[PDB]
C-alpha cells in the first residue's frame, strides 16, 4: 500500500501511506549520505590534492627516453605525497567522527577503510613502486604507526592480556611457558619489531638467565662486518645471508645455560620447527600480513626467489582475511545485508567497464569526486558548488564536443537559492563557451524577483540582459502609479534620481544609511523619463513654476512615453494649478503644439484611461463624467493664457 | 525526522517536491491543498498554508518551476484546473496568499491528473480525464499563466475510464530538448509515447511493449551520466521494468528488468541527477536501487515501515 515519492533532494525523502487513519508521513534518508559540515570540510582538503595530481596516480608508464626523462620521476613523486597527505585529511575527518556519540558505529567503519589503505601503502608509496624488498626502514615504521590507528590492539592492553596468561601448563611465568614466544614470533612476522623488543624487556627475561654461552652473536658480528665492507666487492652477499639465516638454532642447542627443564626445551624446538619449514610459518599466521612478509624477511631470506616460495606458502594453506581487495568482501558476504549488496560489483572481476578503464589508462577518483559533488548540489549544499567547477577547470572532465548537452540539464536542474550556486552557474557558461544560458538566467531571477515582491531587484536582473523593451516596461509600471501625490514615490528612488553622479543631497539612498550610492546613480539614457519626472517633483519644492510646467509638458510631448497616461498628468497636476499657469504667457507656437499631442493622444475611453480616470475622482476629482469634459474648459484657461502675452 | 501528521482529514493521493524542492504539497479528499516548507532544523515540513483550491477533492497537484515564480496547478472531479500563485506579502495561515491566476473551463471531464512540463520544454501541463482525451496546453508566454490554450487532443484510451476501469493513470513529459518534445502517457496495460509533429497536431511515436500488467507509474529519468533516456514503469506483478529509448525514430532497447517487491509496484521515483530510482510497492518496503559498473540497476537497501 506505501508509496514513496523521490525528490530531488537526497537525504529527505518521503514514504507515506494511502489508507485513512494512515495520515502519518515518514521521513527518509538514504544511508551513507551526509550533509555535516565535517562531511564538506573533507571534501574540501581531498579536492586540492585530487585536482593537483593531474593525470598522474592512474599508473601511466614513466618514460625515461629523450620524451621525458624528467616524467618518470614527477610521476612517482606526486602520487606518493598524495597518498600522506590523503591520510591526514582522512584522519582529521574519522577523529571528528570517534568524539560524538552515535558515530561510536561509524568509528570503526573507518578504521576499516584504513587498512585497505595500509595494505596498498606499503607496496607502491612506501617502497616507491621499486623493489619489494627498497626501503626497509619506511616499511616497517608506516606498517607499525598504521596498525596503532587502523587496528585497536594497544602496545598496552594487548601485551597485558597476553602477560596474565600463564597458568595451565605449568604455574611459572609467562616467559617460561608458551605464551610469549607464540606471540614474539608473531609480532616478528607483522613486522612490529619495535614492540617485539620491547616484549622481552617487559617480560623480565634480562635478569632471568645471566650465564648463555652463545656462539652465534660473534659469528653473526664478524660475517655482517666483512659482508657489508665488501674487500672489492664480493658475491659472498646472499649466500652468506642465506647460511646465517637458517644456522642459529643448532648453535643455540649446544650452548651451555642454566635454566629449568620447561623454558629451554620451549625455547629450541619452537625457534628450530617454525622458521625451519614452510607450513609451520603459516600455521603460527594468525594474519595475512605475517604469513605475507614472513617468507620474504625470515625464511630464505633476501630478495632471490622469494617469490615463488611465498606464492607457493599461500597456494597451500590458507591464511585468515584481513582487509584487500577481495578480503573485507569475503569478511562482510556472510554478515549484515546493507553492506554486502553495493559492496559486491566493484572489483575488476567478471565485467568489461573496469577492464576498459585501466587499459585506456595505463581518474576514478576524479569521477567520485564529480560524482559526489554532484549529488550534494541537487541537495542544496553549497560548499560543493566551488569544488564541482574547480576539478572541471584543471584536471578537466567532461567533452566539450559532445558532453555539452548533459551540463546543459544541469544548470537549470540543481536548487539555486545562495550566492556560491549562481556564480557556479555563471563560471561553467563561459568555460563551455554558452554565454546565451547566462542571459537566460538573468531572465529567469527578473521573473522569481516579480513574484518575490521585488521590484528593484527585478529591474535590475533585466538590464543586465541589455534588452531596453523590459527595462522601460517597468519604469513605466511605476512612474504611473507615483501621479497620484505631487511628490515621486517613496524616497530611495526619488533620492537616487536626484543626487546624480555627483555627491548632491545628503539624503541616504535605500533604508541603509549609506552615503556610498548618493555620489553615483545618475538616472539617464532608459530612466531619462523617469528621472525627469521625480525632477518635476523637486522642482515645485524649490518653487519654480516655469522650469516645472516645462518639464511636465517635455514629457507630455515624448511619444514613446504612453497614451493612456495622458488624461493623467493634466488632471492631477496642470488642471488644480491652473492659476499658476495662467499668470504665466503663452505663445502661438507653445499652444498649437500641446494642441497636436491632445488631438493624437488623448483617450475618452481605452483600458489604462478608464482605470486611471476613475481612480482621479475618487483622488479629487476634475472632471465629473467624461474625460474631454476637460478639453473645454482647458481651452478657456488657454484663450486667456493666448491673450494675456499678445496684450 | 520523525513521524508527523499531516493534518489531513482524508487520504494523501500525492507527496510533491518544488523543482528546487523546498515545498512538499500533499492534497487529499478534505478539499485542500496543504503547502508546507521544508525547516532542515527539526528536518520536518512545517505547515506554510492550507486552502480550499476546489469545490471538489484534489487528486493531482502538482508544483511548476520556481523560474518564473511558484504556480500550483491542481486537478479536482469538479472539471476544472485552477492555477495560483504564491504570494509572500499575502497573507499566510489564511489562503489569502494563492491568487487564482485563472479556472480552465477547457477540461470537459473530471480530471484525474494534471501535471507540468519540466523547466526545460517550457512551461506546458498535460490534462488527463474520466472521457479519455489527453489535452496539451500550452501557455502562451512563460509570464502570462493567467490564459493556456488547448493546442492538441488525442483520444488515449480504447474505452473511456469508468467504475471499474479506475486505476492509476500518470502524466510524465520529457526532461531534454535535445530530444524532440514527448511525454509519455500511461493508461491501463498500454503507454504510448506522444511526439510533437512539426505540424502542431501529437502523434503516436512510439509504443511501449513489455507491459505484462498495468502500468501504476511512468516517470521519465533526466538525461544524465549519458544523453539517452530511460523509462521506469512500475507495474503490478512486482515488476520494476527500466527501459533504455535511444535516439539515432525512437528505438526501444530494454535495460534491464527485475521484480523484487513481488506484489505489485506502486510508485517509481527517479531523482533529478537521474541515477538513482526508488521504486515501493505492496509488501510496505521501499528498495533504493543504483547503477552497478555491470551497467544495470541493482538494490543496494531495503527499508520496512509500516504497511
Amino acid at each position: 500500500p506505501l508509496k514513496f515519492k523521490l525528490g530531488p533532494l537526497s537525504y529527505q525523502n518521503m514514504a507515506f501511506i494511502t489508507a485513512k487513519d494512515k495520515y502519518k508521513l515518514y521521513p527518509v534518508r538514504i544511508p551513507r549520505l551526509d550533509t555535516s559540515k565535517e562531511f564538506s570540510a573533507y571534501v574540501s582538503g581531498l579536492f586540492e590534492i585530487y585536482r593537483d595530481l593531474g593525470d598522474d596516480r592512474v599508473f601511466n608508464v614513466p618514460t625515461i627516453g629523450v620524451v621525458n626523462s624528467n616524467f618518470a620521476k614527477e610521476h612517482n613523486a606526486t602520487v606518493n605525497l598524495a597518498m600522506e597527505a590523503i591520510l591526514n585529511e582522512l584522519e582529521v575527518f574519522i577523529g571528528r567522527v570517534k568524539d560524538q556519540d552515535g558515530r561510536v558505529n561509524r568509528f570503526y567503519e573507518l578504521e576499516e577503510s584504513l587498512t585497505v589503505l595500509n595494505c596498498l601503502r606499503t607496496m607502491y608509496f612506501i617502497l616507491d613502486g621499486q623493489d619489494v624488498e627498497e626501503n626497509r626502514s619506511e616499511f616497517i615504521e608506516s606498517l607499525l604507526n598504521w596498525i596503532n590507528r587502523s587496528d585497536g590492539e594497544p602496545d598496552e592492553e594487548y601485551i597485558e592480556q597476553v602477560f596474565s596468561v600463564k597458568d595451565s601448563t605449568a604455574g611459572k611465568k609467562v616467559f617460561e611457558t608458551q605464551y610469549f614466544w607464540k606471540l614474539l614470533n608473531q609480532l616478528v612476522l607483522r613486522g612490529l619489531l619495535s614492540q617485539a623488543i620491547g616484549c622481552i624487556e617487559r617480560s623480565d627475561l634480562l635478569p632471568y638467565l645471566s650465564d648463555t654461552c652463545a656462539v652465534s652473536f660473534d659469528a653473526v658480528s664478524d660475517s655482517i662486518e666483512l659482508l657489508k665492507q665488501y674487500p672489492k666487492d664480493s658475491s659472498s652477499t646472499f649466500r652468506e645471508w642465506k647460511n646465517l639465516v637458517l644456522k642459529l638454532s643448532q648453535a643455540f642447542g649446544s650452548s651451555a645455560t642454566d635454566i629449568s627443564g620447561e623454558l629451554r626445551d620451549y625455547i629450541e624446538d619452537f625457534l628450530l620447527v617454525i622458521g625451519g619449514n614452510q607450513r609451520k610459518i603459516l600455521q603460527y599466521s594468525r594474519t595475512w600480513y605475517e604469513s605475507f612478509c614472513g617468507f620474504l624477511l625470515y625464511y630464505i631470506p633476501s630478495l632471490e626467489l622469494s617469490a615463488e616460495y611465498l606464492q607457493m606458502s599461500l597456494e597451500a594453506n590458507v591464511v585468515d582475511i584481513t582487509n584487500d581487495w577481495e578480503q573485507p568482501c569475503v569478511d562482510i558476504i556472510s554478515g549484515k545485508i546493507h553492506s554486502i549488496l553495493p559492496v559486491m560489483e566493484s572489483l575488476d572481476s567478471c565485467t568489461a567497464a573496469f577492464t576498459a578503464m585501466i587499459c585506456e589508462a595505463k581518474g576514478m577518483a576524479s569521477y567520485m569526486l564529480n560524482s559526489f559533488a554532484f549529488e550534494l548540489c541537487s541537495l542544496g549544499d553549497k560548499e560543493l558548488w566551488p569544488v564541482a567547477i574547480g576539478l572541471i577547470a584543471l584536471s578537466a572532465t567532461g567533452t566539450r564536443s559532445a558532453k555539452k548537452m548533459v551540463i546543459a540539464e544541469l544548470l537549470p536542474h540543481y536548487p539555486f537559492v545562495t550566492n556560491d550556486d549562481i556564480e557556479w552557474m555563471l563560471s561553467i557558461c563561459v568555460e563551455w563557451r554558452l554565454p546565451e544560458i547566462a542571459k537566460e538566467i538573468y531572465t529567469t531571477l527578473g521573473n522569481q524577483m516579480l513574484s518575490a515582491h521585488n521590484i528593484i531587484e527585478s529591474i535590475a536582473n533585466f538590464s543586465r540582459a541589455g534588452k531596453y523593451e523590459l527595462v522601460k516596461s517597468y519604469s513605466w509600471l511605476l512612474f504611473e502609479a507615483s501621479c497620484m501625490e505631487g511628490q515621486k514615490l517613496d524616497d530611495p528612488v526619488l533620492n537616487a534620481i536626484v543626487s546624480k553622479n555627483s555627491p548632491a543631497e545628503d539624503d541616504v539612498i535605500i533604508p541603509q544609511d549609506i552615503l556610498d550610492c548618493v555620489v553615483t546613480n545618475s538616472m539617464r539614457q532608459t530612466l531619462a523619463p523617469y528621472a525627469v519626472l521625480s525632477q518635476f517633483y523637486e522642482l515645485r519644492d524649490r518653487e519654480d513654476w516655469g522650469q516645472a510646467l516645462r518639464l511636465l509638458l517635455l514629457l507630455i510631448e515624448f511619444p514613446y512615453l504612453p497614451k493612456h497616461y495622458l488624461v493623467l498628468l493634466v488632471a492631477k497636476f496642470l488642471y488644480p494649478i491652473f492659476l499658476l499657469d495662467d499668470k504665466k504667457l503663452m505663445d502661438e507656437d507653445s499652444v498649437a503644439t500641446v494642441i497636436e499631442v491632445i488631438e493624437t493622444k488623448w483617450d475618452d475611453a481605452d483600458e489604462k484611461s478608464s482605470n486611471l480616470y476613475e481612480t482621479i475622482i475618487e483622488a479629487d476629482k476634475s472632471l465629473p463624467s467624461s474625460m474631454a469634459t476637460l478639453l473645454k474648459n482647458l481651452r478657456k484657461k488657454l484663450n486667456f493664457k493666448l491673450c494675456q502675452a499678445f496684450m | 525526522m520523525q513521524p508527523f501528521d499531516s493534518g489531513h482529514d482524508d487520504l494523501v493521493h500525492d507527496v510533491v517536491y518544488d523543482f528546487y524542492g523546498r515545498h512538499v504539497a500533499t492534497c487529499s479528499s478534505d478539499q485542500h491543498i496543504k503547502v508546507f516548507k521544508l525547516d532542515k532544523d527539526t528536518s520536518n515540513w512545517e505547515l506554510s498554508d492550507s486552502w480550499r483550491a476546489h469545490d471538489s477533492s484534489i487528486v493531482a497537484i502538482d508544483w511548476a518551476s520556481p523560474e518564473y515564480g511558484r504556480i500550483i496547478a491542481s486537478a479536482s472531479y469538479d472539471k476544472t484546473v485552477k492555477l495560483w500563485e504564491e504570494d509572500p506579502d499575502q497573507e499566510e495561515c489564511s489562503g489569502r496568499r494563492w491568487n487564482k491566476l485563472c479556472t480552465l473551463n477547457d477540461s470537459k471531464g473530471s480530471l484525474y491528473s494534471v501535471k507540468f512540463a519540466p523547466a526545460h520544454l517550457g512551461l506546458k501541463l498535460a490534462c488527463l480525464g474520466n472521457d479519455g482525451i489527453l489535452r496539451l496546453y500550452d501557455a502562451l508566454e512563460p509570464s502570462d499563466l493567467r490564459s493556456w490554450t488547448l493546442t492538441s487532443e488525442m483520444k488515449v484510451l480504447s474505452i473511456p475510464p469508468a467504475n471499474h476501469l479506475q486505476s492509476d493513470f500518470c502524466l510524465s513529459w520529457c526532461p531534454s530538448r535535445f530530444s524532440p518534445e514527448k511525454l509519455a502517457v500511461s493508461a491501463l496495460e498500454q503507454a504510448i509515447i506522444y511526439q510533437r509533429g512539426k505540424d502542431g497536431k501529437l502523434h503516436v511515436a512510439a509504443k511501449l511493449p513489455g507491459h505484462k500488467s498495468l502500468i501504476r507509474s511512468i516517470s521519465w529519468a533526466p538525461s544524465i551520466g549519458r544523453w539517452y533516456q530511460l523509462i521506469a514503469t512500475g507495474c503490478k506483478d512486482g515488476r520494476i521494468r527500466i527501459f533504455k529509448i535511444t535516439e539515432k525514430n525512437l528505438q526501444v532497447e530494454l535495460l534491464s528488468e527485475h521484480d523484487d517487491h513481488n506484489g505489485e509496484v506502486w510508485s517509481v521515483s527517479w531523482n533529478l541527477t537521474g541515477t538513482i530510482l526508488s521504486s515501493a510497492g505492496d509488501d510496505g518496503k521501499v528498495r533504493l536501487w543504483k547503477a552497478t559498473y555491470s551497467n544495470e540497476f541493482k538494490c543496494m537497501s531495503v527499508i520496512t515501515a509500516q504497511q
